[PDB]
């Protein structure tokens, strides 16, 4: 377990992209064993270790295991990503090199957060208050006592309340609602197709509405066919809002509901 | 075609523990 729900290391950048992490490693000299930590953009509660070696960047996913420990795939578990980084500063233990030099956040640069991370604590507070009828200290104690389970639940449901999620509406309703108003390129929504985690991404491109399939594979991972895999729709939306990555264009303005 | 296919997804290689 981390000491707090949020990471606070001086070399943690929050939810920067692979590309932003690489830009920071170049800014820091791309010296062998230069590294930073970012929040995983496709593994819930996960991190990514971005380290320079051979004037190349190497990126490792650090998963949160079921017991609240952290591990790169097939590696020893660690209490926290802080412990993982300090350990890999002493033993390579499978990494391309020893971690030698943390690249720290430049002065006054804060860890990046997404829409979900900015809503998360308040969504959990509202859920415990309304489910259990609690106030003040009692509310605060209840949040803390089940923090890990509450974080998993709010993550799985938070999309329902977000502006781009229109629930169970038809293909036809989606084309109609996307084509209302300014035909801003990248205007988008996500709709449900069934109750079994199948969805569609509806995207405005040169006055035409495209539909991409979003499917839950047998692991519980959401993806567009041949696309990056995510634990949540809010992760998927954050990714395709940064770069097209196979879409005809990047997602921009969420289509307003009615 | 009714659902758009993805075009050429960018290279996005994750490193693994090795040696």
């Amino acid at each position: 377990s981390m000491a707090d729900s949020a990471n606070h290391l001086p070399f943690f950048f929050g939810n920067i992209t692979r590309e932003e992490a690489e830009d920071y490693l170049v800014q820091g000299g791309m010296s062998d064993g230069l590294y930073l930590l970012r929040q995983s953009r496709n593994y819930l509660g996960g991190f990514a270790l971005s380290v320079a070696h051979g004037r190349k960047a190497h990126h490792y996913t650090i998963e949160r295991e079921l017991n609240g420990t952290y591990a790169i795939a097939g590696g020893r578990t660690h209490a926290s990503p802080a412990d993982l980084c300090h350990y890999h500063s002493q033993e390579s233990d499978g990494l391309v090199c020893l971690l030698k030099k943390p690249f720290n956040r430049p002065q006054g640069v804060q860890p990046k957060t997404g829409p979900f991370e900015d809503l998360k604590e308040n969504l959990i507070r509202e859920y415990v208050k309304q489910t259990w009828n609690l106030q003040g200290q009692a509310l605060e104690q209840a949040i803390i006592s089940q923090k890990p389970q509450l974080e998993k639940l709010i993550a799985t449901t938070a999309h329902e309340k977000m502006p781009w999620f229109h629930g169970k509406i038809s293909r036809e309703e989606s084309e109609q609602i996307v084509l209302i108003g300014s035909k801003t390129n990248g205007k988008f929504l996500i709709r449900a197709r069934d109750n079994n985690g199948s969805y569609a991404l509806c995207l405005l491109h040169e006055g035409k509405v495209l539909h991409y399939r979003i499917d839950k594979d047998k692991t519980g991972k959401l993806s567009i066919p041949e696309g990056k895999k995510f634990d949540t729709l809010w992760q998927l939306v954050e990714h395709y809002s940064y770069k097209a990555d196979g879409l005809l264009r990047v997602l921009t303005v969420p289509c307003q509901k009615i | 075609q009714l659902y758009q296919p993805l075009k050429d997804r960018e290279d996005d290689q994750y490193s693994h523990l090795q040696g």
